[PDB]
């Protein structure tokens, strides 16, 4: 079937430049669709950026004045969004989608990615295990869960069990302080299941290349 | 640049019943082709805008037949019939018609559903955490209802209220239910020179709060 996706640095020191890929595959952009770029700010608010249409046609917002390109590379399927001299406002997550002449976009839309604009440095995240105290009421439920702690920018990817654990997860937004941002994630399971099974959480900092596997185990 | 205006939030709506979402635009979206370029999007937590209506009252492909709707040239309504659980999240008109391009500010959807009170844990700092000289104390009240919520924490019996962050989450997919992570944060040493730690939650599914403790 069709699908975009998304790719780009995470993060952007103001003043600099802004370049995001959107690869398209089981589709080909020579078509004479909007090959578009939306964005969505901190509070969810959407603005439409552009788009690109039939190999060589595009369009652009005009409050995005002169500090934005959209092109393709046909050889590669891929088209891309540039932003010139970005500032702190530019904050955002950044989609690509295929629109058509009526508006319809079907589920021809990327996952989105995170971009931050910052003069923060990059910093990879300490994972801890949350294990509980002592044993609880016998033949019931148990909850754990891992702590995200000290990372810069957003955003973290957390799974359990490489995601075969995906039921009775919460995953709670991160709390920024001191340019450092910590999330929280538990996780319910029988108290039989554990620790009789392993439970493992999974963390990647994309912004880092760093990635961690914490074990939880009973105290 | 044309503007659309949409109420931030909806009355809270019962798992059953039908509720009705409205878009306003500053200008007329009826083209001279006679279609009115309006589209309807709903987005989930964490999830990518998804296409509902386009042409102000075609469904798109895979689209639940629950959804519909209609509209003149500047009021336009999407009526989401027997909501379920899964429709929470927030709901976007978008006009097509003249450029730039423009969005509503969104309507986030608001389910409605009995009292139930929190299930609390507390953490204590892992050993981990403690090599490096700080100590956070975690407590996870998970599934109330409804959102409003009160926690705090006591050291050896006394108020602490530094050193506290707290976390919520979205309106629950599958039960309508909230959730929230209240961490307190001090120095190892700190950690040290204490022994009783608690995390008490105020809820209106009860008189007397929920607690949960641990002895250092
Ligand atoms: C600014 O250009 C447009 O809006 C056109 C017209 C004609 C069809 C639909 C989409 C096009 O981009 N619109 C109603
Ligand atoms: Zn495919
Ligand atoms: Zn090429
Ligand atoms: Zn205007
Ligand atoms: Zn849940
Ligand atoms: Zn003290």
């Amino acid at each position: 079937e069709v699908k975009l996706s998304e790719s780009g640095p995470g993060l952007v020191k103001p003043s600099q430049s802004l370049s995001l890929t959107c690869t398209v595959t089981g589709y080909s952009i020579t078509t004479n669709y909007a090959w578009t770029w939306i964005r969505q700010f901190p509070g969810n608010k959407l603005e439409w950026m552009g788009y690109i249409r039939s190999s060589v046609i595009t369009r652009y917002n005009p409050s995005l004045k002169s500090r934005i390109s959209i092109t393709q590379d046909t050889s590669k399927n891929q088209f891309f969004l540039q932003l010139n001299s970005v500032t702190t406002e530019d904050t955002a997550t950044y989609y690509c989608a295929r629109y058509d002449y009526y508006g319809n976009t079907g589920d021809y839309w990327g996952q989105g990615t995170s971009v931050t604009v910052s003069s923060a440095k990059t910093t990879p995240p300490s994972v801890y295990p949350l294990a509980p105290g002592t044993a609880a009421l016998k033949s019931s439920m148990v909850t754990l869960g891992c702590l995200v702690k000290g990372y810069f920018p957003e955003p973290v990817t957390v799974t359990w069990n490489s995601g075969s654990l995906s039921s009775g997860v919460h995953t709670f937004p991160a709390v920024l302080q001191s340019d450092l941002y910590t999330l929280t994630s538990s996780v319910t399971v029988p108290s039989s299941t554990w620790p009789s099974q392993t439970v493992t959480c999974n963390v990647a900092h994309p912004a880092s290349s760093t990635k961690v596997d914490k074990k939880i185990v009973p105290r | 640049d044309i503007v659309i205006t949409q109420d931030e939030l909806s009355n809270p709506v019962t798992s059953g019943e039908s509720v009705s979402i409205s878009c306003r635009s500053s200008r007329s979206l009826l083209y001279k082709d006679g279609r009115t370029y309006l589209n309807w999007f709903l987005q989930r937590p964490g999830q990518s805008p998804q296409l509902l209506i386009y042409l102000m009252s075609t469904r798109a492909s895979g689209v639940s037949d629950r959804f519909s709707g209609s509209g003149s040239g500047t009021d336009f309504t999407l009526e989401i019939s027997r909501v379920k659980a899964e429709d929470v999240g927030v709901y976007y008109c978008q006009q097509f018609v003249e450029y730039p391009f423009t969005f509503g500010s969104g309507t986030k959807l608001e389910i409605k559903r009995a009292d139930a009170a929190p299930t609390v844990s507390i953490f204590p700092p892992s050993s981990e955490q403690l090599t490096s000289g700080g100590a956070s104390v975690v407590c996870f009240l998970n599934n109330f209802y409804p959102k409003d919520i009160n926690v705090k924490w006591k050291i050896d019996g006394s108020e602490r209220q530094n050193g506290v962050l707290n976390s919520w989450t979205d309106q629950d997919s599958k039960d309508s239910t909230y959730s929230m992570s209240s961490t307190l944060t001090l120095t190892k040493d700190e950690y040290e020179r204490h022994n009783s730690y608690t995390c008490e939650a105020t809820h209106k599914t009860s008189t007397s709060p929920i607690v949960k403790s641990f002895n250092r």
